[PDB]
RNA sequence: CCCGGCGAGGGGAGUGAAAAAGAACCUGAAACCGUGUACGUACAAGCAGUGGGAGCACGCUUAGGCGUGUGACUGCGUACC
RNA sequence: GUAACGGGGCUAAACCAUGCACCGAAGCUGCGGCAGCGACGCUUAUGCGUUGUUGGGUAGGGGAGCGUUCUGUAAGCCUGCGAAGGUGUGCUGUGAGGCAUGCUGGAGGUAUCAGAAGUGCGAAUGCUGACAUAAGUAACGAUAAAGCGGGUGAAAAGCCC
């Protein structure tokens, strides 16, 4: 006998829904990777997504410990030789609240091109309300 | 000045797909010899538009 | 049925003379001789010889008709160079490779 | 005999056991250059393979859940003397 | 060019102490198989019944083999009901290799046991021949200069008037 292996013509994936509204950064994006990819399923596979559609509400009112609310720093670099630019947590929860979450459960998941393909299915908001009720997704206290 | 390693004949394809050529879309035909030419110029015979210019 | 014309040992590279069949590959006879005709290039006067050629053995020895034939294959293929000298500055010599070609086409009356 | 410049070079006919033995001629390998068919390839980074592996095509097949070709995605991996 | 945790991120997912679980190597064990050296049985021209142990490896030493050309065995054997060579497929051995067969080819080939060597190539800025790459790229040899008409010819910017 062989081992069993998903097929990606034949596998479900589900659609969830969550809140973030007090909820620690780290330790969210940790499960969120962890649904993305089929952890949790017992037909994982290395090879083949077999994760599941989630929705993040109230992205801007995510909690950190300490004083990194003013002193975590956000680096990136354009190409020019000026180059290197920064902000602040602070900074970008006001200009652009949805990239904190993205920003780190992309780091959490593996490179190439399956991994870019699981960050597709991750819907991130900086309200309360969405426009996805025709997919019917569930409650999930995370 | 000159190349460390050998081209490939893949690389040699790449650079050829814009070497080819056209083909003439369509030829026009006269209204009294009804010969076919190039628009905008004389028969061989010598007819342009029907009015028998240059014979010879 | 299928009929062959050549022309061996054709004085050009086979580089530029499959730029010409290209365009006829898969045409109707009638339709390829006007290509041909408004093409200014030397190959194309060499093609169109051994395309007449191919039409006329049909009739006369597989005794078919002009309307009903289309051009169904076409290759080149390279022939045998000639090795000449061209002398350069300083005593030096480089040689010099005069490239030849076979042409091939094949009419069909399907 | 026919196309072609009373050309070069070819297609038929005929000779011959054999012309894909036609004088650039026994046998006719490799590098190198082409036509056709099947599969894959235009959001994806590195000695180009190896282990795992869906799908498509084809031949089987007493369906036999096998074989052959292609190789999306994924783990490891910096040529030889 | 973040650049003094590999990264994301963490107020423990940091540090000290104690304890119970799990992951984790070509290490150990389990199943199958090959070989070397030992002792026993003294089996018996020796292979077993068995029984222990060993098997990374350069310079280098020792031991056993594959295949190629030629001589004898051969006035033998295979072969135009198709030899050598070339090109595919299948099977087989621990390996160098071997057997069978389709297409091509069109006349030579050679078992077994022995004998003799111009006996095995990827490299030496190696030798000879053939064919690639750069590339349809540079260039077409004094910047004294050409234009039109007619003629010949399959075709004339370059030949003749």
């Amino acid at each position: 006998m062989k081992t069993f292996t998903a097929k990606p013509e034949t596998v479900k994936r589900d659609w969830y829904v969550v809140d973030a509204t007090g909820k620690t950064l780290g330790r969210l994006a940790t499960e969120l990777a962890r649904r993305l990819r089929g952890k949790h399923k017992a037909e994982y596979t290395p090879h083949v997504d077999t994760g599941d559609y989630i929705i993040v509400l109230n992205a801007d009112k995510v909690a950190v410990t300490g004083n990194k609310r003013t002193d975590k720093v956000y680096y990136h670099h354009t190409g020019h030789i000026g180059g290197i630019k920064q902000a602040t947590f602070e900074e970008m929860i006001a200009r652009r609240p949805e990239r904190v979450i993205e920003i780190a459960v992309k780091g959490m998941l593996p490179k190439g091109p399956l991994g870019r393909a699981m960050f597709r299915k991750l819907k991130v908001y900086a309200g309360n309300e969405h426009n996805h009720a025709a997919q019917q997704p569930q409650v999930l206290d995370i | 000045a000159v190349q460390q390693n050998k081209p490939t004949r893949s690389k040699r394809g790449m650079r050829r797909s814009h070497d080819a050529l056209t083909a003439v879309t369509s030829l026009s035909v006269d209204k009294t010899s009804g010969e076919k030419h190039l628009r905008h110029h004389i028969t061989a015979d010598g007819y342009y538009r029907g009015r028998k210019v240059i014979a010879k | 049925m299928e009929t062959i014309a050549k022309h061996r040992h054709a004085r050009s590279s086979a580089q530029k003379v499959r730029l010409v069949a290209d365009l006829i590959r898969g045409k109707k006879v009638s339709q390829a001789l006007d290509i041909l005709t408004y093409t200014n290039k030397k190959a194309a006067v060499l093609v169109k010889k051994v395309l007449e050629s191919a039409i006329a053995n049909a009739e006369h020895n597989d005794g078919a008709d002009i309307d009903d034939l289309k051009v169904t294959k076409i290759f080149v293929d390279e022939g045998p160079s000639m090795k000449r000298i061209m002398p350069r500055a300083k005593g030096r010599a480089d040689r010099i490779l005069k490239r030849t070609s076979h042409i091939t086409v094949v009419v069909s009356d399907r």
